[PDB]
RNA sequence: GCGGGGGCGGUGGGGUAAGCCUCCGCUCCGAGACGGGAACAACCGAGACCGGGGUUAAGGCCCCCAAGUGCGGGCUUAGUGUCAAUCUAAAAGGGCGUCCCCCGCCCAAGACAGCCGAGGCGGGGGGCCCCGAAGAUGUACAGGGACUAAGCCCGCCGCCGAGACCCCGGCCCGCGGGCCGUUGGCCCGCGUGGGGUAGGGGGGCGCGGCCGUGGGGCAGAAGCCGGGCCGUGAGGUCCGGUGGACCCGCGGCCGACGAAGAUCCCGGCGG
RNA sequence: AGGAUGCCCCCUCCCGAAGGAAACCCCGGUGACGGGGGAGUACGAGGGAGGGGGUCCAGGGUCUGCCCUUACGUCUAGAAA
């Protein structure tokens, strides 16, 4: 059973973007949250994304809904994911 | 010891063996998987432990009724011996059965494959008494569990279908299993 | 006086089991074998033409580049030679994107010179002598959606738009 | 008399002019306007009901005033006939043919097989379009359940699938 | 040749219906290879000289089997179903079983069910599924395995996949032109040229003899057994063994002139 | 009686029809994937040259593995029947 929650720290594994972190700022439905890298940090443009194309990590984050992009740059300020982010998976 | 490994479908080694654990898995998508792999790889052989583990989906009145139909409605009225159907009941022999499906029929590619399979039912003690256990796992052959959804174990379908069978192999299981556990 | 709009128009479907009244007239379009090409003007009595035949072929506007590179890669002359740059400025053609721009623009009325087009001196011809009237391409690459529906449903015969060059692109 | 089955799909042309055909059968449908009919005593009603046909198809006369019965019945003795007016709105024009060995039926009907096959006239019926009106019924909107369940009883006995259609003069 | 047939369309006309009878038109089979359809003349794709390479069509991509356990959303619990037809099916009728659309009314917190304080009641329709739904050699049949998706609905992305289309090499053909003393031979050009039964037309191979011409053979002719090479082919030719006296190349001509079959004839010989 | 001036392997070079990638960078889509570059590139039927190694090659008998495949003659719309 998967948990994606607005904060919490992703792994794209689908699309161009994949094996790149990415944050969730926002829940469309209950198929299609919103997450961004922000892009100028890991290159994950802040689109939608679909629940089945992202993996949670262990890492998380204290944000609003819809945070901006510089408001989750400030929150990885807070836990300094900053490295982290910038990893790439496999 | 035991290592637990996912199995890379392009990574498949050629030479030697492999050990794949069935538990949790469903039974007609490993077999898919396990055809494939000993078709692909002349010169490799599968071994499948925990055959018993394996999972239909569905209501177990419907699966077991359909193996019950099975195992007495299909038959012959000639020689029984030498031209009517032997069905399986044992877990090991049912899942050996699906992958003989599986395979491609009447030729020698398909009677090889088969015999470069072995299918066992818990996992055997010299597999056990090994240095290190490599075992293996098909994810998309798991079974997804999900609440309110219907499945069977072959264990439970062959208790259903020979009581007297399985309750010799599970007071066998019970036996040896102080002597099992040590290892 | 009028210059009608230049289409091109490929043959999707075969010659077995074909109606006889579509199969005639696909062979006065010139449309002889399948995936070959014609490049026709759309007068009312052309389009009537390419209307009862709408089922088994797909046309659209062909554009000058995209013509420029058909005359180029699949351009052929009598005796089925390529037809080569050498070939069209010994005519008085510079270019095979002049030649496809002035039939394009409607400069001249037809590419292939006629059976009985005489050949002058000095002055160019208005079409291209002793140019094949048809072209016969490469299946597409990638395949195709349906050939037994139309582009209107999602599937490839009709009426086709501009996005004939596209398909010529990868039929090429 | 064949199942209806055997005369239900519109196979041919209508057979209707009967100064052609031999022995046509008479109509044996009573009555068609059933209730209340003259137009100063309809004006007291303010409800349209109509059984209209869903699929196009042959009604035999049986099965017309069968469902005729049924439904006017009904109404009869559960609304009164001075409280609705009911009218079959179609007549069994087209004569429904028969191929069958049989007594003195004309000398070529002693040939068996499909020697001579014309049949003859074998009763009658009604060749319907879908959405055509089966039935009309003009009654008061307390009565409206009612009329659905006559309605409802003459589609019963009726060949073709029909739907109730309540809608105001 | 004057026996037709398949599919589709005229509610063709007839008939309960029929893989039924009798007309009208296109196409296909007969007389058409090949891919798909589980097999299958005529359903879908497609039209095949020979070899090779490439790309696609129909259709398919979990395994059998090349290509996806591909992507998003929703529905189904019945193994229902499992991508048109031939081809193995299903009706009237019942079901808020379940998902959904709409309409009428009550509740203005005094709505429904038994003071409580949030929705309630009724009607029509749509999708899927359940009942209706019963058979004779052998399993939830309609390819099998099996699958809770690998089913169904609305959309989408790539790929596999013919002899078709593209390309290369070789071959042959039709027509036109030219050359050579020619009952004929050779070269070139062009062809959206290359299936084919009955039948029509054009050339060649073989067998026995004859008119000519040139030869071989006891240092081994014909015949027979095996083998190499040449020719698309009918066939030719050569080698080794056996045999013991005839035979062959080329031009022309002539026939008692070519066998796999006739419940063929004669002989021999089998299980 | 055929080739052995052969045949196969490797290596190297060159030309090369139709066709034709990849890594990686950039743009887009939830995504399967599409596009610009890489790149008409590496490659690609076949056509040339050379070097080294080996020894038979072609052909034949029989068997095995994979792919394909419904005796013949005949009437017939229709023959494995
Ligand atoms: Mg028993
Ligand atoms: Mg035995
Ligand atoms: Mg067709
Ligand atoms: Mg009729
Ligand atoms: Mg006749
Ligand atoms: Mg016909
Ligand atoms: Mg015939
Ligand atoms: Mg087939
Ligand atoms: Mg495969
Ligand atoms: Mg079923
Ligand atoms: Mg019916
Ligand atoms: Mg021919
Ligand atoms: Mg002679
Ligand atoms: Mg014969
Ligand atoms: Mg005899
Ligand atoms: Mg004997
Ligand atoms: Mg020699
Ligand atoms: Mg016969
Ligand atoms: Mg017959
Ligand atoms: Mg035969």
């Amino acid at each position: 059973v998967k948990v994606i929650d607005v904060g919490r720290v992703v792994v794209k594994v689908l699309g161009r973007e994949a094996g790149r972190k990415a944050v969730v700022v926002d829940i469309v439905d209950e198929n299609y949250v919103v997450i961004t890298g922000p892009k100028s940090l890991s290159g994950v443009r802040r689109r939608r994304v679909n629940i089945n194309h992202i993996e949670p990590t262990d890492k998380k984050i204290e944000i609003k809904k819809g945070a901006s992009d510089e408001e989750v740059l400030k929150a990885l300020e807070a836990a300094g994911l900053v490295e982290y982010m910038k990893e790439r998976v496999k | 010891m035991i290592v637990k490994k996912v199995l890379d479908l392009s990574q498949i080694p050629e030479k030697g063996e492999i050990v794949i654990d069935a538990e949790g898995h469903i039974m007609g998508r490993l077999a898919s998987y396990v055809a494939k792999i000993l078709l692909s790889k002349p010169e490799l052989r599968v071994v499948v432990v925990n055959a018993e583990k394996l999972v239909v989906t569905g209501d177990r009145k419907m699966v077991v009724e359909w193996f019950m139909r099975k195992i007495s409605e299909w038959r012959t009225h000639y020689n029984p011996e030498k031209a009517g159907p032997k069905i399986p009941r044992r877990p090991d022999r049912v899942f050996k059965r699906v992958v003989r499906g599986m395979l491609p029929k009447k030729v020698e590619s398909g009677r090889d494959a088969l015999k470069r399979l072995r299918v066992y039912m818990s996992i055997p003690l010299d597999f056990i008494q090994r240095r290190r256990l490599v075992l293996y796992e098909v994810p998309a052959a798991k079974l997804r569990v999900r609440p309110l959804m219907q499945f069977v174990t072959l264990e439970e379908v062959w208790r259903s279908i020979d009581p007297a069978a399985w309750e010799k192999w599970n007071k066998a299981k019970e036996v040896w299993a102080k002597k099992i556990k040590q290892a | 006086k009028t210059v009608y709009p230049r289409y091109a128009v490929i043959r999707l479907r075969g010659i077995p089991t074909t109606p006889g009244d579509i199969a005639a007239t696909l062979d006065l379009l010139r449309l002889r074998r399948k995936f070959t090409m014609v490049v026709v003007v759309g007068s009312p009595s052309v389009m009537g033409m390419i209307e009862r035949v709408n089922d088994w072929v797909t046309w659209g506007e062909i554009d000058a580049d995209t013509l420029a590179e058909v005359l180029r890669k699949r351009g052929r002359i009598v005796g089925d030679k390529p037809l080569t740059l050498e070939y069209l400025q010994k005519w008085g053609w510079n270019s095979f994107e002049e030649v496809a721009l002035a039939y394009i623009s409607g400069e001249i009325e037809t590419l292939a010179c006629k059976k009985d087009f005489k050949a002058r001196e000095g002055q160019r011809p208005p079409c291209i002598p002793y140019l094949k009237p048809f072209f016969r391409l490469h299946p597409p690459r990638g395949g195709l959606n349906s050939v037994k529906l139309h582009f209107s449903v999602g599937g490839d015969l009709g009426y086709r738009g501009p996005l004939i060059n596209d398909l010529i692109k990868r039929m090429l | 008399a064949r199942p209806a089955r055997c005369y239900r799909r519109i196979k041919g042309p209508p057979y209707t002019r009967e100064e052609y055909i031999h022995g046509a059968p008479m109509i044996q449908i009573p009555k068609f306007d059933m209730g209340t009919t003259s137009a100063a005593a309809r004006a007291a009603f303010t409800m349209v009901a109509k059984l209209v046909a869903e699929e196009r198809g042959q009604i035999r006369m049986q099965a017309l005033e069968a469902a005729r019965q049924i439904s006017s019945k009904y109404l009869t003795k559960y609304v009164g006939d001075a409280n609705y007016y009911l009218r079959l709105n179609v007549v069994p024009h087209h004569v429904l043919r028969e191929n069958r060995m049989l007594a003195m039926a004309g000398a070529d009907r002693l040939q068996e097989g499909m020697r001579l096959a014309f049949g003859s006239p074998a009763g009658r019926a009604a060749r319907v379009e879908p959405g055509q009106v089966i039935f009309y019924v003009e009654f008061k909107p307390e009565h409206l359940a009612h009329v659905k369940e006559a309605l409802r009883r003459a589609a019963s006995k009726l060949p073709i699938p029909t739907r109730i259609v309540v809608e105001p003069k």
